[PDB]
């Protein structure tokens, strides 16, 4: 099974990323349920700690609610480690993998690497880990994730290079601030103009 | 300033000692019933700063 | 937008909100460099004392962003007044790490050690050299010893509790959290993170101790929404549990009710800022409908 | 519980904490009174 994503996603996870480089960040991507596993969106969990349940439930229920609303599925989580040299799957990361895989049969491990993490990205840079309730847990060498890639590199670039990523918001700012959204429409406004 | 280290000692040994305890705490249900309006307060007061 | 905010400030504003800056002890080394080099090339007249402070600010930052040449450029004015000063020494030190051959710095501050025995600072550094290093476990153990030796110090517990958690040790966390929301007791994020690391834990016992803790740092800020989120699973998840009274699952569910309430004129008291935050109205309404009818 | 649906169950597998105490040790009753 291919696992295929839109730029706009990575966009966002790379953006967030990008907004805390000196945490962990954390992110959930939405397919769509009506082979090949194709990702919609991503949405920014937390950032920081990392290892806590209570704020965890909030969140991916109100992932769930969301879902239920423009008909969506919950398809994956993805986690970076603060570490730049570990590339290697936490446990709470295989808990939330396996409660996403409890309901939905395609749940991707996504890892953010940090060696390979600079200004001019040279393509794949990320790890999928394919992870299940048994001892599967496989990385694929490499294969190819984005649709078009050199529309990917200057659209990336163009948004790494100006500064206009300080209005990323997660779950964490919604709580925070509630004036601030999570769905990112300014994102989503740049992202189509940009193309 | 200590003086004599050993009665200093001693003297914060009997003092805990003495000291009872009163989970202040335990009295939760005077904000049970109550009303919530001042986090109506400043959230009116929270749009009107925006971002740098 | 670089121009235009580099028009319409003054230094003093700048000075003061660099001052700001260091009080909220922020993350902002982009900005704080971007705001640091700029009052070093135009005013470089007067405030010593101030840029000072603000050199070693900006060199921290630039160890942090990209820019190890101002990084330099700093230290050298620092050691040009104070030939001997320690807090130079650890600048150095930490700008050495970054580089490369730690054992060096590791040198340095036993040198440093060596001089002056009460540097809690370089003895930090060294905790933090053998945090990346090595393993979480002997850093642990250091810090443990730091600690002992001063038993002074907010930051070392704090810093304990968030190597703790990586491990996965709320009981040891527990006893860090209580002991930094003794000394103080009106700032209520310590008391939601303890409620929140209890709530982690497990246990009916712990869920009412979480809840309680919840409901005390609820009345000291009145707005902190995580806390009474928080409190309305703990309520939902005692309902849950078979193992209760009649009387404390009933007031249990009262609670929890409450709480509802209270997030619905919250989301709704919001719905008049923009129009795209009702249809999230809509969204949290849908949630605690069906958390609702579940419980009930 | 099914009930909740979403609930991430999180587990736990020289004495150098004063605080963190092995044995619980309760049952302290003092009553001084002078």
């Amino acid at each position: 099974p291919g696992v295929k994503l839109t730029t706009q996603a990575y966009c966002k996870m790379v953006l967030h990323g990008a907004k805390y480089p000196h945490c962990a960040v954390n992110g959930l991507l939405v397919a769509e349920k009506q082979h090949h596993t194709l990702f919609v969106d991503c949405i920014p969990l937390f950032h920081g700690t990392l290892a806590l349940a209570p704020m965890l439930e909030v969140a991916l229920t109100l992932i769930d609610s969301w879902c239920k609303d423009h008909s969506y599925v919950i398809a994956g989580y993805y986690q970076a480690n603060e570490r730049v040299k570990d590339a290697s799957p936490n446990q709470v990361a295989e808990k939330v993998a396996s409660r996403i895989a409890e309901g939905f049969s395609d749940t991707a491990l996504i890892m953010v690497d940090n060696t390979k993490f600079t200004m001019d990205c040279v393509a794949p840079t990320i790890h999928v880990y394919e992870h299940h309730e048994n001892r599967w847990r496989c990385r694929d060498p490499h294969h190819d994730y984005c649709e078009d890639w050199p529309e990917a590199q200057r659209i990336s670039a163009s948004l790494l290079d100006s500064r206009s990523y300080e209005t990323l918001v997660d779950f964490d700012n919604h709580l925070d601030d509630i004036r601030n959204d999570w769905t990112n429409p300014e994102i989503n406004k740049a992202v189509l103009h940009l193309c | 300033m200590p003086a004599d280290t050993n009665k200093a000692f001693k003297t914060e040994w009997e003092a805990l000692e003495l000291t009872d305890h009163q989970w202040a705490l335990d009295d939760v249900e005077e904000e049970l019933m109550a009303k919530d309006l001042h986090f109506e307060g400043m959230f009116k007061k929270e749009l009107q700063t925006s971002i740098f | 937008a670089k121009v235009s905010e580099l028009y319409d400030v003054t230094w003093e504003e700048m000075r003061d909100k660099m001052r700001k800056w260091r009080e909220e002890n922020s993350r902002n080394s982009e900005q704080i460099v971007e705001v640091g080099e700029e009052l070093i090339n135009e005013y470089a007249s007067k405030l010593g004392d101030d840029i000072w402070i603000i050199y070693e600010q900006v060199m921290i930052a630039a160890l942090d962003y990209g820019r190890d040449d101002l990084a330099l450029f700093c230290l050298q004015e620092l050691r040009r007044q104070f030939p001997g000063s320690h807090r130079v020494k650890r600048l150095t030190g930490m700008r050495f790490e970054a580089m490369e051959r730690y054992d060096d710095a590791i040198q340095l501050y036993d040198r440093i050690l060596q001089e002056d025995p009460t540097n809690t600072a370089a003895r930090k550094r060294k905790i933090a050299i053998r945090k990346a290093q090595g393993k979480n476990v002997e850093a642990i153990r250091e810090l443990n010893e730091y600690l002992e030796q001063f038993v002074g110090d907010q930051e070392a517990w704090h810093e304990l509790a968030e190597l703790y958690i990586n491990e996965h040790d709320y009981a040891k966390a527990a006893f860090c959290l209580e002991e930094l929301m003794m000394t103080n007791p009106h700032n209520h994020l310590y008391c939601q993170q303890y409620a929140e690391v209890k709530y982690t834990q497990g246990g009916l016992e712990n869920l009412e101790l979480s809840r309680k803790y919840f409901a005390q740092a609820l009345k000291l800020n009145n707005r902190n929404m995580r806390a009474l989120f928080g409190l309305y699973m703990s309520a939902s998840h005692i309902a849950s549990n078979p193992k209760a009274s009649a009387k404390t699952k009933k007031d249990n569910m009262k609670y929890a009710s409450w709480a509802a309430s209270q997030i619905n004129r919250a989301y709704q008291f919001a719905g008049r800022s923009k129009k795209e935050t009702k249809y999230s109205l809509k969204a949290v309404e849908d949630m605690l409908e069906t958390l609702q009818i579940t419980q009930s | 519980g099914r009930r909740f649906k979403w609930a991430i169950e999180l587990s736990g597998p020289s004495l150098y904490p004063v605080g963190y105490l092995d044995k619980q040790v309760p049952d302290t009753s003092v009553q001084e009174t002078d």
